């Protein structure tokens, strides 16, 4: 039972409601209390921020806020959270041995490959389709045009010959007779096979290497390196990642984008990424990996960087430090932390076969259209028979 | 390991429902072909012609005589060539060698129970280290079995693995990662694609209560924040295999011959069934 | 002042992709040839059997039908009379199409890349780190 | 048959496009057609 703020949104009265807390850190705290006996009273920090060195409106004063403000003010005795270890946090308080090694990485909304209705017609240009159709028509007419005036094949026969030898089917069993028509037909068949081979090769080339956006190569991505209005990336405001981005000199230009777009909590950031509002979210590997495991349409892509570990912090001097560090090291040694990782992180639904039913639906739609137009064609043939 | 290829690798180009729906629409098109032929050559001949048009082997078929039947057969052949091009476009990519790990991890039954398996696989570690202590504290039976296949040094274990007198080597994660990276040909690889069991760290040992502890800790964490050991790892810890066409054998396309044998069995079964029905 | 600006680089052998007489036999090994014979002959004869013992095309005609199925000659003229023989010719045509498609895909994948000389990527090449 | 018809069937099986052809009747001619079409 954990007492926490009712409303995470700023500008509302944060009533201390007694909610229920569970998961990884809670189980770790429970074993910590079981090993060395001490009753615990868990509560949430009023301010959702992790807590960084921030200059309050009153100048000449650096104030620790968030969970660190809660701890350092004497209002808390021990802190358990996915808290990254850095120099600034270690200067004022001491951290135990990390219980989970992780690092910073990039989460992006996975782009499902959209299948257009013209996927089969995509490799060839529409003007090219019109040109090949006009060529089919002109060769179909001129075959029997030359054959008719050959003293030494009709409209339907020559037309079906053309369609059969262009579709690699053989609908028209009739053959041209005059030698000029013989040469014309053989060359047109060669042209048709050239066309179909070009179509096959073009479709093979288009289908392979079909990835509009290659990847994100971590922080070294030139697209990420140069900020742009369209490419919007962010991270949780006022947290360890913010400190790392700010203090690193070469990454300072990155920080120039950071204050432009920030989110109060990780939930809002991941929701914005899911709603395609954010192109990239910078966060810990464990959190983003678990979210990708649950949210099957989001994926972590950046190379792992800024390796560190989540630690449990206490005051500057605390008798608990040695015993808790020994206990956490023993927990790593035996088969407990693996059990927590299995039972709270590893389990997943899908993480991610091509040319699915939705991918090449257009061929099925066109077959259905031909089926439903066959009745219209037979009506037209019946009407022609009437005339 | 010598990777294996799934027998149904040539079915993956299209999902299971895709094949059955193309087959049912094939049956529908053959039925309507027979219908339009009768209006203006049985169902079997139509089905054979449709299959031979999809499967452009120039098989002997009897083309219909009606005009509308010819039209719909032509558009069916268009669908057929589209399907063939689509299937052949990605056929090479899907028929590729897939590598399968020998074991799952330190919790595998092979490590825990090595005697029940008929081929005795050999795994060991160097003694007088932290890994040996961890194994002793966790699995005394595993350590007792493993002591026989002991190793003297890292290089001795590596050459033993290379030759074949050893199957697995359990030791510090970073050292094995470095060895796998620096190995030539990448014939050796860590299990689980970077699986780590103890997930401990390397530290700078100090005497109890030494005054240098706090300053060293702060300096190391400052190094963490500036990413210098990232440069150090790129300079020292990276290897060759970290950055990362072949002939098709019988096992690579074993699914095709398996389906051929199944088709032959179906042939014999339906031949006997036709003999019984005719009698 | 420098009269010619230049740096340090690496010279290697061209390693011509020069091919042999079997430049199109790579996709399948020698054994498969026997196997592919075992995929046709024993079929053709039994197809003849399907015609021989049908309730209502000699061995050579069946062999020609099977060969024309295997390779796209288009001779035809080997359509069987038994229903089972016809469906078996159909399924063997399907398998022949699969085989020829696999041949085309494998040869294309083999010939698109003929790199293995593996040109050195300058001083950053991993081979240069460990001699 | 005529050399011209031989050229027709020959070209039309070089380019496997379901070209209507007059296939030969001889057995050795069929062998020649088969190997040529394998090529």
């Amino acid at each position: 039972i954990c007492t926490g703020p009712n409303d995470t949104s700023p500008g509302s009265p944060r009533h201390t409601v007694p909610q229920c807390c569970y998961g990884f850190c809670i189980d770790l705290l429970i074993k910590l209390a079981r090993t060395m006996n001490f009753t615990y009273e868990v509560h949430l920090v009023a301010d959702g921020k992790f807590g960084t060195q921030e200059r309050v409106n009153n100048s000449n004063k650096k104030e620790w806020n968030g969970m660190m403000g809660e701890l350092l003010s004497g209002q808390a005795d021990m802190i358990v959270a996915p808290l990254t270890i850095n120099n600034e946090r270690a200067q004022y308080i001491e951290f135990s041995k990390p219980f989970k090694y992780q690092g910073l990485t990039i989460l992006v909304k996975k782009e499902i490959p959209r299948s257009t209705l013209d996927s089969f017609m995509q490799p060839f240009q529409s003007t090219l389709w019109l040109l090949v159709g006009l060529s089919v028509h002109v060769v179909a007419v001129m075959l029997y045009l030359l054959d008719r005036f050959s003293p030494f094949l009709t409209l339907s026969s020559a037309m079906w010959f053309s369609w059969g030898v262009l579709l690699n089917s053989g609908i028209g069993e009739g053959a041209p007779r005059s030698f000029s028509a013989r040469i014309l037909g053989m060359v047109w068949a060669g042209f048709a096979m050239i066309i179909v081979a070009s179509y096959t090769a073009n479709l093979a080339a288009f289908l392979v290497l079909d990835r509009p956006e290659e990847r994100i190569t971590g922080i070294n991505d030139p697209r990420l390196r140069n900020p742009s209005d369209k490419f919007i990336y962010a991270t949780v405001k006022q947290s360890s990642v913010d400190i790392y981005f700010r203090r690193q000199v070469e990454l300072s230009t990155m920080y120039r984008h950071m204050e432009k777009h920030n989110y109060e909590s990780a939930a809002e950031a991941i929701q914005a990424v899911r709603d395609n509002k954010l192109h990239a979210f910078i966060w810990d590997s464990a959190v983003l990996e678990f979210e990708a495991s649950q949210k099957c349409d989001l994926v972590t892509t950046g190379e792992l960087f800024f390796r560190s570990g989540f630690g449990i912090g206490m005051r500057k001097d605390s008798p608990w430090k040695q015993n808790v560090s020994l206990s956490i090291l023993k927990s790593h040694e035996n088969g407990f932390m693996e059990d927590l990782d299995k039972t709270w992180v590893r389990y997943q639904e899908c993480d991610s076969a091509t040319l699915t039913f939705e991918n090449m639906a257009g061929v099925f739609m066109l077959v259905a259209g031909g089926i439903v137009a066959g009745i219209f064609l037979i009506f037209i043939e019946i009407a022609y028979k009437r005339h | 390991s010598n990777g294996t290829v799934s027998p149904s690798a040539f079915l993956e180009p299209f999902s299971a429902s895709v094949w059955v729906m193309m087959f049912v629409m094939l049956l529908i098109v053959s039925a309507i072909a027979v219908f339009v032929f009768e209006y203006f050559f049985t169902i079997g001949k139509a089905i054979w012609l449709l299959w031979g048009l999809v499967f452009n082997n120039s098989v002997p078929v009897q083309n219909p005589k009606g005009t509308t039947s010819k039209i719909m057969v032509s558009v069916w052949a268009f669908f057929a060539v589209i399907f063939l091009a689509s299937y052949t476009a990605n056929l090479a990519a899907f028929i590729q060698e897939e590598f399968v790990d020998q074991v799952t991890g330190l919790s595998d039954k092979k490590f825990q129970r090595p005697h029940d398996y008929s081929p005795p696989f050999r795994f060991g570690t160097v003694p007088n280290g932290s890994t040996e202590r961890n194994i002793r504290n966790n699995y005394p039976y595993m350590h007792q079995y493993m002591t026989r296949f002991n190793q003297r040094g890292v290089e001795d274990a590596l050459v033993s693995l290379k030759t074949g007198k050893l199957d697995a080597f359990i030791y510090d994660a970073a050292v094995l990662n470095y060895k796998a990276g620096r190995d030539e040909g990448c014939k050796l690889v860590t299990i689980g694609s970077g699986y780590i069991f103890a997930t401990t760290g390397y530290g700078i040992a100090l005497q109890k209560g030494s005054p240098w502890k706090r300053q060293i800790d702060l300096a190391l964490l400052q190094f963490v924040g500036d990413g210098e050991m990232e440069e150090l790892e790129t300079l020292w810890l990276t290897g060759i295999c970290h950055n990362e066409s072949s002939q098709l054998d019988i096992d690579n396309m074993a699914g095709v011959f398996y389906m051929l044998a199944a088709a032959m069995a179906l042939s014999l079964i339906t031949f006997i069934w036709e003999h019984l029905f005719y009698w």
